[PDB]
């Protein structure tokens, strides 16, 4: 249900990479992994609850208690986490970067404004770079980017 | 093959954290 939402807030990528990891864990082959494999897989991509936190996940997923979890389950939880664990900038600052980012102001950041970024900077963004910041940061697909989903997009960014 | 997306997701991160930088130095020079 509440699992999609999740998948459309991970990139392609990301949910690309985060099967590898729970394919890996997977000797049974139908697509489930037991609870006690679940810390070391979140570790593999980025993750470091505390075990305790670790406890609390399981606790979450795995409320009925068979010992596992699935794929779609793993996705919605792993979200939740990354965002709660975030530690980016704050909405007041990262609404300044907003406005620096927004020339014309119409409350959108676009393919073009976006290329302009960089161009202070003596990075080479490639093209495609460029439209897959979009990409994933663009939810409504409206083609370009409002402050909402900048802050997303920005979620516990250093 | 999934070391490139890897990778992808890496690099993508690694232009937000500028992006934050290029916003910051842009912030300061408006004194
Ligand atoms: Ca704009
Ligand atoms: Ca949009």
């Amino acid at each position: 249900d509440q699992q999609a939402e999740a998948r459309s807030y991970l990139s392609e990528e990301m949910i690309a990479e985060f099967k590898a990891a729970f394919d890996m864990f997977d000797a049974d082959g139908g697509g489930d992994i037991s609870v006690k494999e679940l810390g070391t897989v979140m570790r593999m991509l980025g993750q470091t609850p505390t075990k305790e936190e670790l406890d609390a996940i399981i606790e979450e997923v795995d409320e009925d208690g068979s010992g596992t979890i699935d794929f779609e389950e793993f996705l919605v939880m792993m979200v939740r986490q990354m965002k709660e664990d975030a530690k980016g900038k704050s909405e007041e600052e990262l609404a300044e970067c907003f406005r620096i980012f927004d020339r014309n102001a119409d409350g959108y950041i676009d393919a073009e404004e976006l290329a302009e970024i960089f161009r202070a900077s003596g990075e080479h963004v490639t093209d495609e770079e460029i439209e897959s910041l979009m990409k994933d940061g663009d939810k409504n697909n409206d083609g370009r980017i409002d402050f909402d989903e900048f802050l997303k997009m920005m979620e516990g960014v250093q | 093959e999934e070391k490139r997306n890897r990778a992808i997701t890496a690099r993508r991160q690694h232009l937000k954290s500028v992006m934050l930088q290029i916003a910051a130095t842009e912030l300061e020079k408006e004194e």
